[PDB]
């Protein structure tokens, strides 16, 4: 079930550009009349899409980098908007990084394939970090003001969707289903799931990720 | 999903001391539907309290109106105690006559 | 105007709590009420006075008995572990040329998960529970046609009938009783509270004015009244001692010209 | 001579920490009495180390992801501190990102192995990006203020060293040897050679790079 | 403190009629020697032309520099590749605090320091490739190692000790600066005040602006030499328009024991 | 490395009109050694221009002093043209009487 995936990145999706910050959906609600993208198992276990980035190609390998054949959609996981489905999840991956003893940063990556074209208007923000004076530890934060914009998904295209949540207190044992919005004025650590959300990577960049096809 | 309740305590009419009025404790935007509401006179559960029909708003969150008939004095303190699955300990809200 | 049914079933209700209840709304006015305990649709507030025929309320009760059945059936098809809160928003709004536009949405545990698709004559949704519940309801005899009539004939006819029988109930106009007050909550910054106290319809606007100039609008709070009327209140934080030079402006429908309130 | 390298990241090097920004060396000079790390071909062709990061493991694969054995050091390339050698270069890679016209960003990656432990005090800086208003494009910049600090390299350890230069004007055809400092008030685009320099990635993170063993 | 240092430079493709190799010898901050491939003779400079140094002394230096001319030009050959090349060398010794010689032997190729002389093993050290090439080539010369060893561990200290006897007065020269605190309107609302020290020695001069007798900051200072070994310095400051007065430039040079105060001139 | 030259133009003794002085153009911190310096009288190369020996400072960059005798007038402009491998077009620097 575990597979090493080589994602070959595509071109930035609007409103993102190669010379702009990477925009991501901050809150868990949407502008009046639209909806968030949700990667879901059921009404009680789902995560809201924050980071959107297009994958131009997917190469599949076993855990020794020996080629494998493209697995089938993960049963039970799907990308939904309001009541309709829009995409299949082919591989999942979570990154649990202990910011503190209790504070945990959980980043989830979803490699989906769109099955029905669609669009959403979401409240977008970006990552920023203010300069300091001296060795002062400046934190990585999310901007508070949101900029409403439309994100468009093309059918049959591969997309890499992301959700980061800060899980306080004690930590569950398995897949973290905590759907927390990108709290403003809250510092975030980098992990492998986030390198592509600082600025849009140039087309044809490759990243290999160790993913699973089951929860 | 699970939503914490929003509590507002007000009077039906301007709070003229020594005349009869209605105290409303309006709890809104909670989920699930089960909630514990007590109007309170100086820390005392007011037994003569009627509630409206448990409804929900367009965002699928429930709302309720608890109310009681009363006559305000210049010395009494009305509050509204709510307990919900989302509240660790019951929240309390005092009724400012300004509202 | 719009006729809306607010249906709620809980898979584990409290003792003495109806595991099913409905509240019917004509615009912002509660007129109908049902629950599993009494099992009968009774009028509300000032709809006990409208000249409704006597069987009308029995016919309503029979419709809502069918719905009570269906909603309680769904938890069965759910599977998984409880608890569940199944909700339903069923209605119709009279568009401009007697063109009723229906509404049929459903929310599971507070997540909108289902609809009724008239194009396909069936309950639709892609959440797994949406599929389960929709299949189960699809196999319950004529439930598809019961809902189809509830949205395409039963509801619009009831609306037109209620409108003719409720014209006065709808043209209720009670202007607000305003009370602009001051609160020194913040040190060096007193908050001004404007309050409209008993009014209907709920459309009311509160502005604040600074020395006859436009100072803004405060934090707005809004709610119902024990008589089906509404209450509104706005709070604005101004510098201590400037409160005297502040006025509150209320624009309600029951005031023919917008009212001005002082301290 | 082209191999896909899977690098397994180690712990941050001082002054970097998992909860602080990544410090990188800003200018091409050093505090009085210390020196920069230079990855060099000759006195005329060398690049100043800006980004430093320790690699705990290196796994070698062919350009098809078929296992390989660790090649021999690239002959002719060396990490030179002052007039003394300190590491062998085992694999290199360059990333050319076209910023607008008459400007190219070249990020260079050197997988070296230290042969003589050493210390250097460099003038370090970080990447910052100020919050803005609306969809205004905020740039990724390098701070002007530098913080002098010591960087320590332990012998026999693997290291990933980086140099980014903004090449103004016409472009050479082969390996770009422009030793440019990290310019302040200059905007930088992201490329794969820079994703590990926003914040230190958590220990044991993996990255694969398509690197060469010759220039 | 006192240091005898030689600045050697060889160019692989020198200009027409230009020496391909040249040396300057320095006592402290004062040039005393000059050599080149053309004249091939070590000649005195400045006030060292009146030094009682015997001709033998200067002959010995000229022969040493002929050997260095050879090694340096040999380097370019042993380098390979295409030019041009500029090989520089800093060879000397410093009188340490306790009458101890500190040798110095650094070499820079195309302006990049790449080579040194390791007194232990008498070998040229360096890891840049050109360092290896030049070093092997020089290691294969006629005791070139022993000549460099002696020039660093014996000849330089001895020459230093003597030069301190015969020419000590040359280093303690003292010529004080002639000042001028002019004022220039930088832009509407501001004015740049220029304080100019004109002919002085030793080179160390400190300028400080004063604001109505309070401490002000010395502004952008630029500094350079003159044909006669004297120096010129000048500092600028941007002050409000009309506040040009209430400003006095205080200059501190070895020539003046009491710090001098300069004022704007009409 | 290749270092761009730093050019300063000043006079030997306090700039006074009608009084013989020396114009110096000091070029410093450059590399390689070949540099082209011209003093200019209202835009003309003065043929009577003398310089010092090419020396270098501690960072291995070269420095040079070009100088000429001259007499300042009221209406006159002297400047210094420097060309080096690092300059696309020859740089020019004017002599302000401040320095």
């Amino acid at each position: 079930e575990e597979y090493k995936v080589v994602l070959t990145f595509g071109s930035p999706m609007s409103p993102n550009a190669n010379n702009k910050q990477t925009w991501v959906n901050k809150p868990l609600d949407a502008p009046s009349g639209h909806y968030n993208v949700k990667i879901a198992k059921d009404v009680d276990h789902y995560l809201t899409m924050q980071g959107f980035t297009s994958i131009a190609s997917v190469d599949w390998y076993t855990i020794d980098f020996q080629p494998s054949e493209a697995p089938a959609p993960i049963k039970g996981l799907q990308v939904l908007v309001n009541i309709s489905k829009k995409a299949d999840v082919y591989a999942v991956k979570q990154f649990v990084t202990a910011q503190t003893n209790n504070k945990h940063q959980v980043t989830s990556l979803f490699l989906v394939k769109v099955t029905t074209g669609f669009q959403v208007n979401n409240y977008l923000s970006y990552f920023y970090r203010a300069s300091a004076t001296g060795d002062a530890t400046t934190n990585l934060l999310v901007r508070g003001d949101t900029y409403t914009a439309g994100i468009s998904f093309t059918q049959g295209g591969w997309y890499l969707l992301t959700n980061t949540s800060i899980v306080d207190g004690a930590m569950p044992p398995g897949w973290v289903w905590n759907n927390v919005e990108l709290k403003t004025n809250t510092a975030y650590h980098m992990d492998k799931g986030l390198v592509h959300l600082i600025m849009p990577l140039p087309e044809s960049t490759q990243m290999c990720y160790e993913m699973l096809t089951s929860i | 999903i699970q939503r914490t309740p929003k509590i507002q305590v007000y009077s039906r009419h301007p709070a003229e001391n020594g005349k009869s009025n209605f105290l409303n404790c309006y709890v809104s935007g909670f989920h699930p539907s089960d909630i514990e509401v007590d109007l309170l006179k100086n820390g005392e559960r007011i037994e003569k309290v009627e509630h409206s029909d448990l409804s929900f708003s367009k965002d699928w969150s429930f709302y309720l109106l608890y109310y009681t008939e009363f006559t305000p004095t210049e010395k009494d303190e009305y509050a509204c105690r709510v307990n919900h699955v989302t509240l660790s300990q019951p929240k309390i809200v005092k009724w400012d006559r300004d509202m | 105007l719009s006729l809306l049914y607010h249906l709620t079933a809980v898979s584990s209700p409290a003792p003495g709590t109806p595991a099913f209840w409905v509240s019917g709304w004509l615009g912002p006015q509660q007129y109908l009420s049902y629950n599993s305990l009494r099992g009968e649709a009774e009028p509300c507030g000032a709809w006990v006075w409208e000249n409704q025929v006597s069987w009308y309320w029995e016919k309503e009760t029979t419709d809502l008995r069918i719905k009570e059945k269906l909603f309680l059936e769904a938890f069965k098809a759910l599977g998984g572990k409880g608890p569940y809160t199944l909700q339903g928003l069923l209605g119709c709004e009279l568009g401009p040329d007697n063109t009723s536009v229906p509404t049929a949405k459903f929310a599971l545990n507070g997540e909108e998960f289902m609809n009724f698709d008239l194009k396909q004559g069936t309950w639709g949704g892609d959440w797994p529970e949406a599929l389960a519940i929709s299949q189960r309801w699809q196999q319950q005899d004529k439930a598809a046609n019961k809902e189809l009539t509830f949205l395409l004939f039963s509801c619009p006819h009831r609306l037109r009938e209620h409108l003719e029988r409720g014209r006065g109930n709808l043209e209720w106009k009670e202007p607000p009783s305003m009370r602009l007050k001051a609160r020194p909550s913040s040190p060096g910054f007193s908050v001004l509270t404007c309050s409209a106290f008993s009014f209907y319809p709920p459309e009311l606007q509160l502005r604040f004015l600074r020395n006859g100039l436009a100072a803004g609008t405060g934090q707005g709070d809004f709610g119902p009244n024990s008589d089906g009327s509404f209450h509104a209140s706005s709070s604005l934080t101004v510098k201590s001692g400037d409160e005297h030079h502040y006025c509150c402006i209320v624009q309600h429908a029951g005031l023919a010209q917008p009212l001005r309130v002082e301290l």
